[PDB]
DNA sequence: TTTTTTTT
């Protein structure tokens, strides 16, 4: 027979079992194990759901298994599988990579569809299992359990160039030219002692040639335990797990991604020039399946549904902070800078992205802080820092070993970025700041590195005015205070004041009170809102309207007439595509400049805003 | 060459008295043997560490010599070699080790899984550690009985580093002091298997020192039978292992001389006991104090010259149940818990009782609270003392520091606002920059004291800004991106510009703070010195007293011991209350009415700053630590209408003039 | 030398 040494787990068994696994698996037996009765959808369920995969695998031919751990233990057959894998991970595996190619083999012979049958049997078909178990503390590890699935959780601190990944090695003759391969067992050549032509036998002939030899890819990933596994006892920890085959180079720095892999420790030589070993082991884990922290019919069903309603644009606004009381404006600035606007790349001129910046300096205690969490947490990409705990140097660029560290900036490249306490931020940081959100994009000139970095992200800043409350005394900008270049390079100002109006008053505190009532307490999914915002800024795509064009034209004349910087008129339009975007519409209309125009007022209180003195009335906010 | 010596120990006697005492030793006094009863339970694989107390050793012992017996002095006998005789208590407790019991928990261990088949096919072998799965364990001697007395000269005494003497190598001791830094745990083999397909056997080759060489080559009988020279492979399933963690622990100031550097030394913990030490925690431990050999080279290098490590035995807390229930149900019977405590709180200060009770709740903490949508607000509570100097003020920070489990004490000028928070270190070792935890991230669920408040920097003041309204710690510095939970609370002292108050100058300017900060904080209080001739005299005699008697005079008061209030505050912390509806009501009302007080109170006599929502946070949370004391279920009207008191209290104070 | 938090 077949079985694992050490484990009592047939071979034969577990291939028989795994099998039916494969073939004659309804997805009703996830489901079913699942609960969820009133959910259940014949078709999907009684679907053999692997054969459907396999079928459609082969369809696209790839050579990669997808495998959650509820399939397994929703099939008595692979049930004990399941926790046979979970104990003893490696062979299991090997083990059922070969079940699916001889299952795939079998389908294209028994269904005799016209295929590569050496296709398939060239194709070396892998599974990748995930949610294999309960997502535990990476601090939480212990020696027992390594050779052990262990699903984990956290954020990409760094990743290494993949590295070559000895895989055969090849040997030649030196007297007779003969030439070997040996393949790699264990990560050791045994090397053949004489020739394998007993016709030369030649001793130490046999000279391994390493350009001839055989190489695989590998790669090492430092992940970040997630602040929520940590205590407060101490700082997170990292893993350098190393990653190998497609999975190479299949995450950026900062992914929250979820991953599920073998628990594995090793010797490191206590001397290199000895064999002396260090009784302590150095420890690392194969990443067998990795998760990133398909917009179905019917989501994007859901989707353009949602986009029916009228309320959309205000829905959205709530929908992002549920919680927090009021302060729509503020609410839809943010949801047009989470859509952002178009990326133009011209041919020439450089790119034109869409981006949009919106800074948040008013009276303190009005939840801006709050606002910005909330933010850094629906954005997949997400950044959140304070000037005071940040570095110009950390917040874009840092030397390294020579080598450079990717900044919170680079980390948001592509997403939002989070600055808390701006204003308290350096000037000298902020002049940093200032030409990489303006030109999207980081300068390095150091000596022995110079070069340039794409920035593309958004920055949401929270400052608060020189006086700690909003003096209406001091003209607005006064009261903030900030650079008038860096003050230009933000699109959005929200200048919120603690107005004491009573009313708003009770309503606000009948919302924290009704919060507290609930020891743990309409609006979208934000699952859903998420997936709404993702398919709009990758399908729709607005484009500039003639109505749009002339209206923004005499509204920055207007600006200008009335300082309205070229900037400006560039925020408007962004704005108003990211505004048709929310719309999902792929062109601009004249109704998105107006809200631009509005909401651009709106933010500076323009309403309330003094025509002269540079000053707004207290009475006027809010009326 | 290797001369004899003779010496009054016979490794056989003391082992057939170790065995005599496991399988006879029951803890009847107290009360099949607790020895053996924990042998049972390893049986059923219920514990994998044994912990053999001295102090049961020492009862033994005596019972044996009451009865009359050559006693081999067991007890005193582990101290002087102790690691020999941990090697013979293990050895016995396998001879004595019982059969499994219930289920045993062998379900998948390869071990037993392999162990029997590898049995099989061969129908000590393979040494004893490998089958071997409790860590054995040595409970030091309880200092109160000191029944060595003469014997006792300082055994149970914890020595400081310096304390410690080459003398005490090999020997069993106890050393307090502060864990400077601690280790991520790390495995480590005590046998390591190889597996040669040639052979098919595995040989176990275990493995006591630092480092070791590989076998690389078959010494199994069936590789050798057919002549064969076997390719040996590590087998990680097959080798044993066990956690390792390092922990290195330093002299307290106090223990240390002065003009004198504190001395640290290296702790090597292992097995059960691993990550069971917290940095930076004032512990009291005792292990074997053993010699640290060095590699080939390297020792040839020191010679004769030794480096020397502590292997921990068992650990004991200064500080971190029924009879913890009982005990708190006798001060809840006693009733108004809350204004005893609160008397209870610097029994030395005079006066100032609402002070102590606004502490008290501080002390406490308000409920952290986190919302579906995913907002949680800060639960806990930030008080700033603000007054004229020498009211006791720092006093007061340091009985509080003192009094808290948690707490750490700090004073603006000598504390940097990085390293307040957190710092970033260029150069650990090969210069690769490391975040650094600040006072805060030590007063993480703890209470930071801050004095000269006002003295510290207005940079650093901003620093403090986040985490004193929000709890985690962003950091961006160069090459680190990382954010700390950093939940804790803050006490600040400070005093008005200019020293002492002006009453001509608005209570703001006096208070010389931003208004953000001000708000942040859940309350200000505005303790001023005015010479009153009866409250002078009252507090003279309190004082004089003090000094001719160390207990303050007990003014018809009775002041319940620090570790009681730990204890209740643990308790009453638990809780939890939920509030209610016309609380709701009250509170809202209160705090419009607040509102529009300060709406139309501007006038810098009587302006103490704009009311806030941070405000009426505040106002919950003291209310929900109000209830926290009483234990009720849900928050009382009578919480937030003392509440309302204490900050009216605080704010009248200069009113009151 | 160059870059670099951090304290002085
Ligand atoms: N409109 C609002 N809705 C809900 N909560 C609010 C609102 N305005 C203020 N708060 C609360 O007021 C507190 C202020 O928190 P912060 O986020 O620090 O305020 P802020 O606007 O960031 O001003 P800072 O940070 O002090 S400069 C939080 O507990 C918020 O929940
Ligand atoms: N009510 C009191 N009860 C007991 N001792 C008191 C009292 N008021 C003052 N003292 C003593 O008088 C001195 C007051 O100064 P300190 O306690 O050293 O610092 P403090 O100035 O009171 O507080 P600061 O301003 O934050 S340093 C101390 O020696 C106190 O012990
Ligand atoms: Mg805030
Ligand atoms: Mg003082
Ligand atoms: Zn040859
Ligand atoms: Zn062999």
């Amino acid at each position: 027979l077949r079985i694992i040494w050490g484990t009592n787990v047939s071979i034969q068994e577990c291939t028989t079992n795994f099998r039916n696994f494969l073939m004659s698996f309804k997805y009703k037996f996830r489901k079913i194990l699942d609960e969820r009765e009133e959910f259940i959808n014949n078709t999907t369920d009684e679907e053999l759901y692997y054969i459907k995969q396999l079928n459609e695998m082969r369809e696209l031919g790839t050579s990669n298994l997808n495998l959650d751990a509820r399939n397994l233990l929703a099939y008595k057959q692979t049930e004990d599988l399941y926790h046979q894998l979970l104990n003893y991970p490696q062979e299991v595996i090997s083990i059922m990579d070969q079940t699916i190619k001889d299952c795939m083999v079998s389908l294209i012979v028994d269904n005799n569809l016209d295929y590569d049958l050496d296709e398939i049997e060239t194709k070396f078909y892998k599974v990748r299992p995930y949610n294999v178990g309960s997502c535990k503390g990476m601090r939480e590890l212990n020696p027992n359990d390594i050779d052990k699935l262990i699903n984990l959780k956290g954020l990409v601190l760094r990743s290494t160039p993949v590295i070559p990944d000895m895989k055969v090695a090849f040997f030649k003759c030196n007297v007779c030219d003969h030439t070997m391969a040996v393949e790699i067992d264990r990560g050791v050549i045994q090397e053949p002692a004489r020739c394998e032509r007993i016709d030369c036998n030649e001793p130490n002939s046999m000279s391994l040639i390493h350009n001839r030899c055989s190489f695989a890819d590998k790669q090492v990933i430092k992940l970040q335990e997630t602040p929520d596994f940590v205590p407060d006892g101490q700082t997170p920890h990292s893993i350098s797990l190393c990653v190998y085959d497609e999975l190479v180079d299949s995450c950026r720095a900062g992914d929250r991604i979820e991953v599920t892999g073998t628990f594995r420790s090793i010797p490191i030589r206590a001397n290199s020039r000895q064999r002396v070993l260090k009784s302590l082991y150095k420890t690392y884990v194969d990443v067998v399946h990795v998760k990133k922290v398909q917009i179905t019919d019917q989501d994007l069903a859901k989707i353009r549904e949602v986009a029916a309603r009228e309320d959309l644009y205000s829905l959205l606004a709530r929908s992002i902070a549920p919680s927090i009381y009021e302060l729509e404006d503020v609410k839809k600035g943010i949801l047009l800078q989470l859509f952002g606007g178009t990326n133009k790349t011209f041919t020439k001129g450089g790119r034109y992205r869409g981006d949009i910046n919106i800074l948040l300096c008013g009276d303190p205690s009005t939840s801006k802080s709050q606002i910005l969490q909330y933010v850094h947490k629906i954005t997949p990409r997400g950044v959140y820092t304070s000037g005071k705990g940040s570095s110009a140097v950390g917040l874009t660029a840092y030397i390294t070993r020579l080598v450079l560290e990717s900044g919170a900036l680079v980390l948001s490249d592509g997403g939002v970025c989070c600055i808390d306490e701006f204003d308290k931020m350096s000037d000298s940081t902020r002049s940093v700041l200032h030409e990489v959100m303006e030109q999207q994009t980081i300068s390095i000139a150091k000596a022995g590195i110079i070069t340039t970095l794409n920035a593309r992200s958004s920055i949401l800043a929270s400052a608060n005015p020189i006086g700690s409350r909003y003096n209406p005394n001091l003209p607005v900008t006064e009261n903030i205070d900030l650079p008038p270049p860096l003050l230009s390079r933000f699109d959005l100002v929200y200048l919120v004041l603690d107005k004491v109006d009573e009313k708003n008053d009770r309503e606000l505190a009948k919302h924290l009170t009704n919060l507290y009532l609930e020891d743990k307490p309409d609006v979208l999914p934000v699952e859903f809102l998420t997936m709404y915002i993702s398919y709009a800024k990758e399908h729709i795509h607005p484009i500039i309207t003639e109505a749009a064009k002339t209206e923004l034209v005499r509204a920055y004349v207007g600006m200008r007439k009335m300082t309205a910087t070229t900037r400006q008129l560039e925020s408007m339009i962004r704005l108003a595509e990211a505004h048709a975007k929310m719309k999902l519409k792929n062109v601009v209309e004249l109704e998105d400049v107006q809200e631009a125009v509005r909401l651009i007022r709106s933010a500076i209180k323009d309403y309330a805003t003094d025509p002269k003195t540079g000053k707004i009335d207290m009475n006027l906010v809010q009326t | 060459a290797l001369p004899s010596i003779q010496l009054p120990v016979d490794y056989n006697n003391l082992f057939n008295e170790i065995t005599d005492f496991l399988v006879t030793f029951k803890q009847d006094t107290l009360s099949g043997p607790k020895y053996m009863a924990m042998l049972q339970k390893v049986a059923n694989r219920e514990l994998n560490s044994v912990i053999i107390d001295l102090d049961d050793i020492l009862q033994y012992q005596n019972e044996k010599f009451l009865q009359g017996t050559q006693a081999d002095d067991l007890v005193s006998a582990i101290q002087q070699n102790a690691n020999h005789f941990t090697e013979l208590f293990c050895r016995a407790i396998d001879n004595n080790m019982p059969l499994p019991t219930k289920e045993i928990d062998y379900k998948d261990d390869v071990l037993d899984v392999i162990l029997n088949q590898r049995r099989l096919r061969n129908e000590e072998l393979f040494p004893p550690n490998l089958t071997r799965r409790y860590f054995l364990y040595f409970k030091p001697l309880s200092q109160n009985c000191a029944r060595r007395y003469r014997k006792k000269a300082i055994s149970s005494k914890p020595l400081s580093v310096r304390q410690i003497k080459g003398d005490f190598l090999g020997q069993l001791i106890t050393v307090r002091g502060i864990i400077t830094r601690v280790s991520d745990v790390k495995p480590a083999v005590e046998v390591i298997a190889y597996t040669c397909d040639q052979c098919g056997y595995e040989v176990f080759q275990e493995v006591n020192s630092r480092t070791f060489t590989p076998l690389s080559e078959c010494t199994s009988e069936e590789c050798s039978q057919n002549q064969t020279k076997g390719q040996l492979f590590m087998s990680t399933r097959a080798s044993k292992f066990s956690a390792f963690q390092e922990c290195k622990i330093q002299e307290l100031s106090q223990q240390v001389p002065v003009g004198h550097i504190p001395r640290s030394l290296n702790i090597h913990v292992n097995g059960t006991l691993v990550r069971s030490l917290s940095p930076g925690d004032i512990v009291d431990v005792t292990g074997i104090f053993l010699p640290a050999p060095y590699t080939g080279f390297k020792a040839l290098k020191a010679g004769l010259l030794t480096e020397t490590y502590l292997e921990a035995q068992f650990v004991r807390q200064h500080k971190k149940t029924s009879d913890v229930e009982e005990r708190v149900m006798e001060l809840i019977t006693s009733g108004d818990v809350y204004n005893r405590l609160a008397k209870s709180i610097a029994p030395e200060i005079y006066g100032n009782l609402d002070v102590k009770k606004a502490l008290l709740l501080l002390l406490v903490g308000g409920v952290d609270k986190r919302v579906g949508d995913g907002m949680k607000i800060r639960g806990d509570i930030n008080v700033c003392l603000m007054g004229d100097p020498g009211v006791a003020k720092s006093q007061l920070l340091k009985a509080i520091c003192k009094i808290s489990p948690r707490g750490v004490y700090t004073t603006g000028k000598g504390s940097s606002g990085v390293g307040l928070t957190a710092a970033v270190m260029k150069d650990p070792v090969t210069d690769e920059m490391i975040l650094e935890g600040g006072a805060l991230v030590l007063a993480d669920n703890g209470i930071c004291c801050i004095d000269e408040f006002d003295k510290m920097d207005e940079s650093d003041r901003t620093a403090i800004h986040e985490v004193m309204e929000q709890q985690t710690i962003s950091i961006s510095k160069a090459g680190i991106n990382t954010t700390l939970n950093a939940r804790t609370s803050i006490l600040a002292a400070a005093n008005p510009l200019y020293g002492r108050y002006n009453p001509r100058l608005s209570p703001l300017d006096n208070i010389n703070l931003p208004a953000a900060l001000l708000s942040r904080f859940d309350i200000l209080f505005l303790m001023l010195d005015i010479p009153s001739r009866d409250d002078d005299e009252k507090l003279a005699e309190h004082v004089t007293y003090v000094h001719m008697h160390n207990k303050q005079p007990d003014l018809d008061f009775t002041p319940v011991e620090p570790s009681k209030m730990r204890e209740y505050i643990a308790y009453a912390k638990t809780k939890r209350p939920v509030m209610s509806e016309a609380v709701n009501d009250y509170v809202v009302q209160a705090y419009i009415r607040l509102r529009q007080d300060s709406k139309r109170e501007m006038d810098s006599k009587f302006s103490f700053g704009q009311a806030t929502p941070r405000t009426l946070l505040g106002i919950i949370r003291l209310s929900q630590a109000l209830a926290k004391l009483r234990l009720a279920d849900m928050v009382d009207i009578d919480d937030v209408e003392e509440a309302l008191r204490l900050v009216r209290v605080s704010k009248e104070s200069l009113y009151q003039e």
